[PDB]
């Protein structure tokens, strides 16, 4: 059995164009563990991204947490781009202030 | 007044391929405005003014696309149009492909009939079948039992002088407009 | 309150790629506190808290000492299972285990637990009595009968309603200033046009703790149960978690609905309306 | 603190 993962992408303070804040993705119920993950600021990846550490839930899916330093602006397109052996090719999911 | 929408080539597309979405009331207005049920396209305002002709194109339709469409023409303090009957656009290849096989078996003699079953790898619980050969005729389902992601179909009574090609799709039902890829083409081999 | 704590291990095979992956880590309820990655350059236990900065390297030399253990034991489970379920040498395979006890609320031990499981299914977990197992399936068994006779049901329920549960009530004071405290959730409520007629409505809960929550939708009282959407509870990443709920709803009507939030960091439940 | 899970008796 496995499983595709579900992505959330979002921030650890409500986005204001000035302020800096935390871009988070967080992918959940997916298994097999093995996952790539990236988050794109315009189009681009970012060197250097952190994530919390590989752990699962009562149904023994999985979940991690990939979050980075940023500032929301009125231009930058941020997103998501994840790939996972249940996906065809990898999943662009752009950031949206709101969800 | 009322207007009407529609897709081309048609209203189910496989994931990196083109599509138009088209709309028109009867009486050529422009005052055209197209949206997506339960959150917004922001495609749809990246099209130019031109064009909204009742027209709406998508060079190349991602999972970002997908959804339930509505089209209508007015205002409400201007207008006042009904809205077009609901158009579900759905996007195919967004996973890996389930698996299709005929049960007992593929060959089948003539106006009997033979079951399908549709083996996805993946927790899913949506199950599609359409036989391929005109735009395909879809059946939905779910799975048989409870920890499945195993649909079963029923065809028949089937006939030598006709084709019978299928495929099936699986998804998640809180998307229902995003399917997988397609399992390869299962042809029937009714013995004449 | 009510307390636990909550180990998670994760093997995993690299078929060519030599030695596998392994990870686990370690909870005091909803906050992360040791780390151990197999990859990870250091090949070293960790720390994931502030509160466990603490520890001198005589711990740092058991947890770590402790880990690479475990995660040689499940070296070998990885090869039987594979052979338990007669698979190919190619293809990569999953175990995964979780332990821990929950000291009920008087900080007294209530529970014990310990699950086993091969390639993302349940394959055998100790019952509750910590002095009996339940096996999922029939390849199953053949561990049960190895580990009752070997005596891991008994040694276990040493380690959980023992030394567990008393190292947690120690993380627990180490930690208060966390683990014993509290974050009730900020609400608000946002407005989003689907069309000239329809609009969503947004109801958010942020920055709280723990992450037990309910977001409720209701229609003049009437719960909208059905055409509401519920995001999972996500990670704020500042030991926070934030949640939505969201009903579409007719231009003009607003006024007519209210978001009920019931929390345990809430003294009353709340209602919250778009148009007061 | 952690536990056991050392082998060879934690075999499955």
């Amino acid at each position: 059995i496995q499983r595709t993962p579900k992505i959330q992408v979002y921030s650890r303070h409500p986005a204001e164009n000035g302020k800096s804040n935390f871009l988070n993705c967080y992918v959940s119920g997916f298994h097999p563990s093995d996952i790539e993950v990236d988050l794109l600021k315009n189009g681009e990846r970012i060197e250097k991204v952190e994530h919390s550490d590989l752990s699962f839930s009562k149904d023994w899916s999985f979940y991690l947490l990939y979050y980075t330093e940023f500032t929301p602006t009125e231009k930058d397109e941020y997103a998501c781009r994840v790939n996972h052996v249940t996906l065809s090719q990898p999943k662009i999911v752009k950031w949206d202030r709101d969800m | 007044p009322k207007p009407t929408l529609w897709a081309e080539p048609g209203s189910v597309i496989t994931q990196g391929s083109p599509v138009t979405l088209r709309c028109q009331g009867g009486q050529e207005t422009q005052e055209y405005r197209l949206y997506r049920e339960k959150k917004t396209a922001p495609w749809i305002t990246r099209i130019p003014q031109e064009l909204v002709k009742g027209q709406f194109p998508i060079p190349s339709i991602t999972w970002e696309h997908a959804g339930r469409y509505r089209c209508y023409y007015g205002s409400d303090t201007a207008g006042r149009s009904e809205s077009s009957d609901p158009l579900e656009l759905v996007v195919t290849g967004a996973y890996i492909k389930p698996t299709l096989s005929a049960q007992p078996s593929p060959v089948v003699n003539s106006g009997g009939n033979v079951t399908l079953q549709c083996d996805s790898q993946v927790a899913f619980d949506g199950f599609i079948l359409c036989k391929e050969g005109e735009h395909p005729q879809c059946l939905n389902s779910q799975p048989h039992a409870r920890g499945s992601s195993r649909a079963i179909f029923s065809v028949g009574p089937v006939s030598p002088s006709r084709r019978w090609w299928y495929r099936c799709y699986a998804y998640d039902s809180n998307s229902p407009y995003e399917w997988s890829l397609p399992s390869d083409l299962l042809e029937l081999l009714v013995l004449g | 309150g009510s307390h636990s704590m909550r180990y998670f291990f994760t093997s995993v095979s690299r078929p060519g790629r030599g030695e596998p992956r392994f990870i686990a880590v370690g909870y005091v309820d909803d906050t992360q506190f040791v780390r151990f990655d197999s990859d990870a350059a250091s090949q070293r236990m960790e720390p994931r808290a502030p509160w466990i900065e603490q520890e001198g390297p005589e711990y740092w030399d058991g947890e770590t000492r402790k880990v690479k253990a475990h995660s040689q034991t499940h070296r070998v489970d990885l090869g039987t299972l594979r052979g338990y379920y007669n698979q190919s040498e190619a293809g990569s395979h999953t175990v995964q285990r979780m332990y821990g006890c929950d000291v009920g609320s008087d900080w007294r031990f209530l529970r014990g637990y310990h699950q086993y499981a091969y390639d993302g299914k349940d394959y055998i977990a100790l019952k509750e009595d910590l002095r009996s197992w339940t096996a999922a399936d029939m390849a199953a068994q053949t561990t049960k009968h190895k580990w009752e006779a070997a005596h891991v049901a008994e040694q276990l329920r040493a380690y959980l309603e023992g030394t567990c549960v008393e190292w947690l009530r120690r993380y627990l004071e180490n930690g208060k200033e966390t683990l014993q405290r509290t974050d009730a959730p900020k609400t608000h409520m946002t407005h989003h046009a689907v069309s000239d007629h329809e609009a969503t409505l947004r109801c958010w809960a942020l920055s709280f703790y723990p992450a037990e929550i309910t977001l409720t939708w209701q229609r003049d009282g009437e719960d909208q149960t059905q055409d509401t959407e519920l995001v999972e509870t996500r990670p704020a990443g500042d030991g926070t978690f934030q949640k939505w709920a969201a009903v579409v709803v007719p231009s003009g009507q607003e006024q007519r609905y209210t978001c009920h939030v019931q929390h345990e960091g809430l003294p009353k439940p709340l209602t919250l309306r778009w148009e007061p | 603190r952690q536990a056991s899970i050392e082998l060879p008796s934690m075999a499955v």
